[PDB]
Order: structure tokens, then C-alpha cells, then sequence
RNA sequence: GCCCGAAAGGGUUGACCCUCCCCGAAGGAAACACGGGCGACCGUGGAGUACGAGGGGAGGUGACCGGGGUUGCACCGUCCGUCUUGGAUCACGGGGCAGGGAGUUCACCCGAGCGGCGAGGUUAAGGGGGUCAACCCCGAAGCCGCAGGGAAACCGACAGGUCC
RNA sequence: GGGUAGAGCACUGAUUGGGGGUUUAGGGGGCGAAAGCCUCCGGCUCCCUGUCAAACUCCGAACCCACUGCCGCCGUAGAUGGCCGGAGUAGGGGGGCGGUGUAAGCCGUCACCCGAGAGGGGAACAACCCAGACCGGGGUUAAGGCCCCAAAGUGCCGGCUAAGUGUUACUCCAAAGGGUGUCCCUGGCCUUAGACAGCGGCCCGUCGAGGUCAGGGGCCCCGAAAAUGGACGGGGCUUAAGCCGGCCGCCGAGACCCCGGCGCACGGACCGAUUGGUCCGUGAUCGGGUAGGCGGGCGUGCCGAUGGGGCGGAAGCCGGGCCGUGAGGUCCGGUGGACCCGUCGGUAUUGCGGAUCCUGCC
RNA sequence: GGUGCCCUAAGGUCGGCUCAGGCGGGUCAGGAAUCCGCCGUAGAGUGCAAGGGCAAAAGCCGGCCUGACUGGACCCGUAACAGAGGCGGGUCCAGCCGCGAAAGCGUGGCCUAGCGAACCCCUGUGCCUCCCCGGUGGGGGCCAGGGAUGACAGAAAAGCUACCCUGGGGAUAACAGAGUCGUCUCGGGCGAGAGCCCAUAUCGACCCCGAGGCUUGCUACCUCGCUGUCGGCUCUUCCCAUCCUGGCCCUGCAGCAGGGGCCAAGGGUGGGGGUGUUCACCCAUUAAAGGGGAACGUGAGCUGGGUUUAGACCGUCGUGAGACAGGU
RNA sequence: GGUACGGCGGCCAUAGCGGCGGGGCCACACCCGGUCUCGUUUCGACCCCGGAAGUUAAGCCCGCCAGCGUUCCCGGGUGUACUGCCCUCCGAGAGGGGGCGGGAAACCGGGAACGCCGCCGGCCA
């Protein structure tokens, strides 16, 4: 499966290991999103940064929307149906379906940047930044509900 | 009061045995052989007082780079520094 | 808000202002038609429309603008230098103005940036000439380097054999 | 690889009581003709019961450390590393952990912050919360907040408080013990006549419907005394503008998104009298800063050269404009009456707000 | 809690053996100990503290020995990471030797404490050298051992200042402030009980919970040329934790009175003697002659008796110069 | 191929300690003497030397016993005690609570366990 990770909190007043792990994950700034493959080695790092991020399992339609609206190439140029149809032989929906259900890596696009930089959520985070999503807050593991948040932030 | 480091400082437990080993070790350990490049754990047997490294380095893993007499030459790293020790094979254990 | 103007800044070869047409980033309405919820409210369509920093065009108008002095209203704002963990401090120095006022020179040693010659490099004191403190020529005494080791007596080496 | 927390008595040492066996290492007496055959307060070895350990361990974590392989990150736009050179620093603090101490504090430890850190909040606050800052603009959110002071709710549903309790995340809030004052969850004994209330010597007619004992929780009340006139920040608030359990919309930063402009670092192409320049590319992974290191520019006096200005009015002075991030440059007008500037290359008693600085004037 | 040593064996090696205690057997007062058997994971012993280690031994009993040596090398620690003179320890190469049938072990003590630069001197050993050359006496040099600095990375070393001086410091005491409250003052819970009998009219043990910061201490945040002063006189204001004055309750309240409590801070709370005194003590009156806070209110308001600056005397201490949180 | 036989070892208690019962060509012990090798601060007991009348009683071999001790497993105790990270959660304070992760010890009940492997030999047939 593919996990989407969004950074929610500042690193001022965090430990250096946490800072470094976030940098390794390429989550340098607030309201930035990365897509990652589910593995023990990534799950450990997620467990380490659990209190500074939200994460969940992402869907193909949400991924396609995100590629169209916030996907960028080197130079901060946008991604286009024509560029895709050319360098590959799919449309964006097909590419994203694959990516979600295996069989292709995002990197298979030449010149694709791995960080999606979003704006804050329409209507606000509907929970406190100091608590966990399960106990009514914002932080930590969601599930399919990470897609609702991505759409508000898109 | 400030007290310098010495060979046996705070070694009560680390150079003690469980009372159901209590004596001469079996002889395979005395008669181990090693090759250059083999990784070795430094594990001190407190009943044999020859070829004994400073207990500070007990619990570390080094590399063999040769032999001198019955002792093997083991290198470790401590910070940026590389250090060299002459250890009897009884105080050693191979990795894996 | 009251007052003043030079033209060194701009401007009738068009100041300011008014209306209409086009493109438009991120973002993004309401009235209205149906429905969900005890409710505060929400979902659907209206609609990614009307708007929207800004980028262009067309016509009406006909003389200011930018600036400056002082001052009203609203929001914000506990001086300067200093040691000190910590300065608005009941810690020290601080009436006003103008002029003065603090990493210099030599000798030795370690490095560098450039330049000349090069198994050699460099002259000192001095001397000779001239258009006479500038210019040109001479002068290797000495100093460093070219072989080291050793307290000393003493002894005295690869100007290329192999590999990565 | 390791003996901390916890736990326990298997070693070392501490520690209650009983039920028994050997009796005595030993002073007490008793029938003690005498330390006596025999016993009494006591020692030795068990079993059951009860307690402990910074300098105890039959056990034993979370965690930390070294090493191997992989995932991730950095690196031929040259890392790790090594050589040369120039420093500053030897009074630290807040917060968390440990030892000591009545405590305040003292001594260490971690290395998030202040120091050396702007901005938005907590009434003001060095280090508590949000958040790390080139310039000009447009939007969305964070911490927290929405009766008035003061931008946004006299917001919704269920319940509690009657003490102005409260209206305080922390910086900056008084108990042992009591009250069933009120709202609730439980468990036993009663109840066709029970707990009294009356006429009489347990009850008949009496009243007729629920009562009584125990345990538990929520909010409040008592326990509760100080000195200039006064503090939920203030006004004030009582089915709240307080508290509990939940929910719905709004406001609100320099953070995040977007447009434009400046600089830096690396790379590349081209053009050059010589430490250069115009342009292109990349920058989610560049843009705070004390001590301190490094780079480029502005200004002042004299020299060798070169280009120039000045009685048709030089320097200096007063008042105004334009350029420049800026140090500063240049023009207009006025005053003045004799010298001055630009560029290249050298040189220096070369830049003041402060020294209870010096001289002079006020 | 220990060391600043001791050992020709307590050092090296080879062989053989196994300890403390308990029980059952015998002579013996406690009996120290000698004799016999069994059990017995080390409870013993080890040159020495503590911790670690050790059982056909690293312990006990014996035998032979002197590796407690010469010449040299590379490593670790003191001093992690991260630099070091001197000191200590480890692994080896050669030489000459010891024990042993041999394999093997031996560079002091089963491991970790027991000591020390430059300069100078003494000893051992064999070589180099001393101003034109060569002899003799004497001198200098290289290597090794030794002689000491315990303030132990190493000066050769006694005091007074009140006649005092300079430069500085709130990095550091006295004092006001700030913090804290062991101590202090003021309270409370329960109830041992005392009270003819009766827990609580009055008194209340031992244990346990608190308030205040006006008593003393603790700390060192502020202040080293702010003012450093105690007491008294003068003048203003505040609190209640109430002595009198107003009003009430209980009583082991007959009355007159007493004792204990509640409301209440509007007014009053004075005059004298000895002492520098605050305080405390005393006298006569009095309704009673309450106490605290305001930089221990108040010296740009007064006073200056006290607070040992410079002069002087006594006692005591000190060789003395001098000193005294002693007096005058 | 067989043997109720032995030597050198490894892992060092799941192997030990103890108890019970069985056996003897070869073998392994006990047993008799001590002149000689070696020796007993006295004993030929132990060590050493010489040999078997004789014994299966001991050691040894073989099988069993869950009595003590030891190791492992399942379940309870119990996700208890303790603990790493975050918190504008509570509480006057101490000290606790919530979310994500780790996770015992004693004790209790029920099961497995009275050794496994290597090298070379001997004797019978």
C-alpha cells in the first residue's frame, strides 16, 4: 500500500532525532505531503515522528486530483496530460491507479518532484494540534479519512 | 571525591561470574583460531588473567589484523581514534 | 485639516477623475430549487459563475500632481552606551555646540598571494660613469640550498627494481 | 554486551510470633545430702506464621552501546578524511532527571530554548503556547478566542451550582477532619399496614403509602485573622457572560499558497589590459544573529601620469530637488572673491556620541 | 573504609593431598588441642583493606632453584571521546639459565595501592675528547644504578596595623529589602483522663493537620563610597489577634463578684524612680492605665546618652610589636 | 553380522544426588603377597612392583522410581508491576491520568525430562 504523510507541527522545541528523521522523509516545512511505500523500515520512522504528522492510506482518485493540481516538475513547472501521454502511454487516472495498486513507481515520471506543497485546510483543522485524531484531535493515524483532509487542503 | 580510572574500578559485576560456571572454561575457547578480517566480540573471562584488555572495552566488536605470539591483534574505533590491542583468544568470540 | 510654493522632479506632445470592452494567479460568493438534522447548521444544482493582485484597449474631462511645514484621529511603541546569567531600573557613565582624539616602527621567526631566475639563486660595504640624492655598469666577501647520521672520534646513500 | 526499575529471600546481614525435639554454652533456686539422677527462666536444630536492604541477589525489563546486511539520506557540481593558517571561549541561565538539604537553595547530568532570536498569544513577563525574519502586494490557516472595553456567537442540545463559589493550562491557587446542603449509583430489613400521632391495658376502629438502615460518587458549604484605598486584567454576569458531557459556524500571524522584484551559492556559454562582467540553468532540501573569521564597495590629505574646469566667478557656507539598499554622489538658487575636480597607479598623523576625555564658546 | 610497606620467601617450578563446621564415638571443669568414623560446593585459607578470582587448585605438605637477569621492539592506561613529561601495566624477538620424563611455565608477589622533573653530586663500566705536536697528573662527554622535593608536574621563607595608603569588587560578609519557616507565636482533630459521681463549666496528656511572617536562624537574588546608626523628643495615619467603654451566650452563674466564649476597632489607654537603654522591675493614682504595622514609620525635623576611628588607664593573653564578639 | 566389554573425547545437571532390582568366556574391579622399582617425618592402607586360588558382594554394565535438585512447554496471575515518546488532562502539592508503542518476578494448576553426538579398537561366530 501507499501511505500519505502530511507534516503538521514545527520543529522548534523538538528533539534532533525527530528533526533529522523528518528531513530524511523530505518533510521540511509545514503543510507538505509525501507519498511512501508501506514497509517496516518506513513504519519505524513514522512511529518516531508520530506526534508531528498525520498519515493514512491514499486513494487513486485523490492521487490523480493531487497530481493535476499540485504536481510539479524540476523548474516548478506543472504536469500536463500531454507530457504524460508522451513520456509514458497512459492518462493520469490510469497512472495513479497503477501507482496505488502497485505495478509502477511515481519516480517513473522523469523530472517529478517528490514533495507536494499544499495550502492549509478550508475550514480549519477540525481538531487540536496537541492531541491524537482518535481522542478527538488532529495528530497521528487516520485511515481512508486522510483523503478528506487532502481534498480540503488541495 | 574525584577518583582516577584504574583497571579494576567499578568491575564488581562485569568481572563476576554466575556461580554455576565457576572455574576453568572448556578448552575450545582456549584453542580457537582466527583469520585476518574476521570480526570478533571482546568478552573477558575473569578466571584467566593473561592477555586481558582494559574492561572499558568489554562488549565491543573489532577486527583481527594479525597475530603476535599466542595473542591476536585486534583494532577498534573509539571516536575518530583507532586503537590496537593484543588479546588472548580466550577473551574473544567470533561474530555469527 | 490649515498653510507654502521652485520647476533643479513631472505635466495641455494631456494632470487628475468617470464610464465601457478583452485576458486574468492563488483563492472564491450570495439570492434561488429541492432535500437531511430537536437544533446552531449542512448536502446537492446555481457555479468554479459573479468577483479577484495584476496585464492590455476605448471613449468622455480639462489642470493639477509629487513634494514640504505644522497639526488632528485610530492602532503600535518603558531613551542611548556599558559590564553582566539577567538593564526602563532605586546598577555605572550621559546640560548643549564646534574643532582635536587611540594596533604605530624596527629586528628576528612561522605562513600565504603574486612575480624573476633556476641545481643554482642573490649581492653587502664600496667603486666607476652620467644630463648628479632619481639613472647605467662593476663588485659573490658572505648567506641559503645541492647528503646525511652521530655527544664525539668518525663513517658515508635508489639520478628507478615490482605492484595498486 | 550490560544487573538499573520492578520483584524476591537462593548468599551476606537485619527482623514478629507460635507448635515442637537436644538440652545446655551459663547466674539464678527449688525435693536442691549440694555444680548431683530432675525440672524452672535461656542457648542449639526444624515446621507454620508475619516484615526488610544506596554499599544483598535464585530472577529480571523498558533502554542504551558496538558490529553485519538491507531501507532511507548526503556525496565526482568532489563527501568522509588529511595538511596549512586566523581566532574567540575557562562567571552561564530557564525547563526536565539524580544526590544532598526542614525548605529556599548547593552540587552534577540531558542538550529543547534564552544567552546570540524578530513576529502572533498568555493583562504587562529572557527562556510557558504558536512560530524561526531579504522587499512590495493579494489570500488561507496556527496558538488561542467570539456580552461591552476589543475583530468574531448575548451560538445549539442534555444536565449541575446559589456559595458572586467561580469567571486562573503553567509562570503567580491552604489541610487533617466534618455536613448527606443538593443531584445521582448501589445493597439489606420492613410495606394491605410499616417509621410516629393519638384514646387504653403488642393492637383492635385511627390515619393508608411508601418507610427505614448501611455503603459509594458529582458540585458546593464549614474548618479560613492584617496592617495607604482596590482588583476574575476592568465593567459586570446567576435555566450565566460559571462548571461538566458533546456539537455547529465565524475571527485571528512575517507560518502555509500565489504574483512580481533584489541578492547569494553551485554549474555553463560568451565577451574582455589584469582579483572581472551580460546571459542561461537549479534552489521543498539558499535568505535571524553576540564574540569571531572571510569578500566587495563609499569617503579624506599628498605624489607620478592622463583628461579637464575657473573674474561671463574656484574653494567654502545657507536653503531646496534628482539618483543611489547605503556609506554617499550630483544639479538649481543665493552668499563669496581665487583656486579646483574626474580616471589609472602609489603613499598616509586617513572616518568619533561616549574615555567622571582635552581646548574654546554658550 | 585502607596505603606511603613486608617477604631469599610470602618469589619460580614439579609432585602428592584437600578445607571450615556438624554429628556419632573416648580422657578431660569452661577446656584450648592431640585419636577414630561419617556427612560436607568451599561456610575455609590466601603477607596485608575492599571488591573480584581460584578445589585432582591460585589453598596445605615437601623436593630442586634464583626469569626479583642482559640487549631491544611495539601497544594500553593515568589523561574515555581529545592533547602529556614522568609513573605504571601488557604482547613479543634474541641471549644466558631454572624446574620438569616431556609438553610447557618463568622479565617478582592470583588482579587492582606501597612514590618523585631540570641542574648538581656519588658509584659501575668501556669507549670518545681537552686550542702547534707528543708524554704524565688532573678535567669534560656517552650509557646504567643511586641520593628529594607528602603544598606529592617539585620557591630556600615568621608576624602586627585601631597612624594606615593605592587599585578594585554586591563574583563576597555586616544592614534595609527579596525568598524559606527548622525554631518561634497563634490555632485545630481525636480523646487518655482529672473534675463527690459526670469526657467536654474549667483543665486537657501522647500522636496527627495547619495559619502568620511582628522571634531568631538558614540562603546569597539587589545595593560596596544611595542612605550604613540604637534609643529618646516631635507629628500623621492604618490593622485586630479587644485591656476599658456599648451589646449578648454558657457556667461547678444566690447577690457582690469570678471563669470561659460571640458581635463590635467609633472613642480612650496616662504620670513618676534607678539604667544610654527597647524590654523587664518597682510607686502612687486610674474606667482601664491593650498590643502591633507604616525602610525594627519619622536625623535634606531636633538630640547625640549608647555604638572601643585617631589620645589614655586596669585586668588577662602574647618573647615582642601588639590584641580582647572585656571594662573605664 | 553379533557382544550385559573396553580406550581417547565433545556438548557440561533435560546429564546431577539418592533409591530399587537384575549380570560375569572375553573383559573391567575388588583379592594375596611384598624380595626387587618407588615409599611410607610411624602402617606395602594410599602410590609402586609380582599374580591369580578365589568373588558378583561392591565399583562397572543393564532396567526401573518423578523423592530432592535442574531445564523446557501450555494456561492463569495479567497485559498486573515497571517503562520510552507526546499532552493548554487532573490534582494545592506530592503524585497520578489519556493516546501510540514495549513488557516482567513471585505464586498457582496442568505436561515433557532419571543424557545426546564423534573417533578407533578388542572378543565370540
Amino acid at each position: 500500500a501507499k501511505l500519505a504523510l502530511i507534516r503538521l507541527r514545527s520543529g522548534i522545541r523538538a528533539r534532533g532525532e525527530v528533526r533529522d528523521t523528518l528531513a530524511m522523509l523530505r518533510l521540511h516545512r509545514i503543510n507538505h505531503l509525501v507519498i511512501v511505500d508501506d514497509t517496516p523500515s518506513y513504519r519505524g520512522m513514522i512511529q518516531k515522528v508520530k506526534d508531528y504528522i498525520t498519515w493514512g492510506e491514499i486513494d487513486k482518485e485523490t492521487l490523480a486530483k493531487l497530481l493535476r493540481k499540485r504536481g510539479r516538475l524540476i523548474g516548478n513547472k506543472p504536469i500536463t496530460d500531454e507530457y504524460v501521454k508522451e513520456k509514458l502511454g497512459m492518462t493520469i487516472e490510469e497512472f495513479a491507479e497503477k501507482v496505488v495498486n502497485g505495478e509502477m513507481k511515481l519516480r517513473d515520471l522523469p523530472n517529478i518532484k517528490p514533495v507536494f506543497r499544499l495550502h492549509p485546510p478550508r475550514g480549519g483543522l477540525k481538531g487540536s494540534k496537541k492531541r491524537s485524531f482518535k481522542e478527538g484531535g488532529a495528530l497521528g493515524y487516520r485511515g481512508e479519512k486522510i483523503n478528506e483532509l487532502i481534498e480540503r487542503m488541495l | 571525591v574525584k577518583k582516577a580510572h584504574s583497571f579494576r574500578r567499578k568491575t564488581r559485576g562485569k568481572l563476576s561470574k554466575h556461580p554455576r560456571r565457576r572455574g576453568l572454561p572448556p578448552l575450545t575457547r582456549f584453542l580457537q583460531e582466527f583469520e585476518v578480517g574476521q570480526k570478533v566480540h571482546i568478552v573477558i573471562e575473569p578466571s584467566y588473567h593473561k592477555g586481558m584488555p582494559d574492561p572499558r572495552f568489554h562488549g565491543r566488536t573489532g577486527t583481527v589484523v594479525g597475530k603476535r605470539g599466542d595473542a591476536y591483534i585486534v583494532q577498534i574505533t573509539d571516536g575518530g581514534k583507532v586503537k590496537t590491542f593484543f588479546i588472548h583468544p580466550v577473551h574473544l568470540r567470533p561474530q555469527k
